[PDB]
């Protein structure tokens, strides 16, 4: 239970924004040039 | 006139699917159990 | 999942089963000789003696 | 609907445009990569698992 509840508190922190404008990757890439958008994936790496 | 709502006014949150799983969610939302307005 | 693997263990539970068969048999047929050094037959009432 | 939505923010299914009809999105396969070696003492020869 411990260790199946870890792992869904793993997988749900992935939703998470830590700051972000979306918590997706893809969407915050696809509308966004990279020399705005390093930062903006960087608050998702750090928090991650 | 004043009655009581059982377990009425729940819908639908975020126009999603899901299935099997338990969502909690923050939306307006009809309280259960208050005092609902009854008009003949 | 998304990068999240499950290995499986390297024993599996057949040979968890027969690890405790087998010390299930060695403790019924010798008490407690083949832990110590080879199994060495004895009838369970003088064991339990 | 249009899409189904996992416990994570990542899609799972979608209704399909220009046809209305309903897919289902799975990940396709992953894994880490273990090579079994007997050592560069004895053999060259790896077998990937
Ligand atoms: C570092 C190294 O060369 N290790 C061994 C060596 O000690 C041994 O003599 C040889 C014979 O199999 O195999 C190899």
């Amino acid at each position: 239970n411990q260790n199946a509840q870890a792992l869904n508190t793993l997988v749900k922190q992935l939703s998470s924004n830590f700051g972000a404008i979306s918590s997706v990757l893809n969407d915050i890439l696809s509308r966004l040039d990279p020399p705005e958008a390093e930062v903006q994936i960087d608050r998702l790496i750090t928090g991650r | 006139a004043y009655t009581n709502s059982f377990t009425r006014g729940v819908y639908y949150p975020d126009k999603v699917f899901r299935s099997s799983v338990l969502h909690s969610t923050q939306d307006l939302f009809l309280p259960f159990f208050s005092n609902v307005t009854w008009f003949h | 999942f998304n990068g999240l693997t499950v290995l499986p263990p390297l024993l599996t539970d057949e040979m968890i089963a027969q690890y405790t068969s087998a010390l299930l048999a060695g403790t019924i047929t010798s008490g407690w000789t083949f832990g110590a050094g080879p199994a060495l037959q004895i009838p369970f009432p003088m064991q339990m003696a | 609907q249009q899409f189904g939505r996992d416990i994570a923010d990542t899609t799972d299914a979608v209704r399909d445009p220009q046809t209305l009809e309903i897919l289902d999105i799975t990940p396709c396969s992953f894994g880490g990569v273990s090579v079994i070696t007997p050592g560069t003492n004895t053999s060259n020869q790896v077998a990937v698992l």
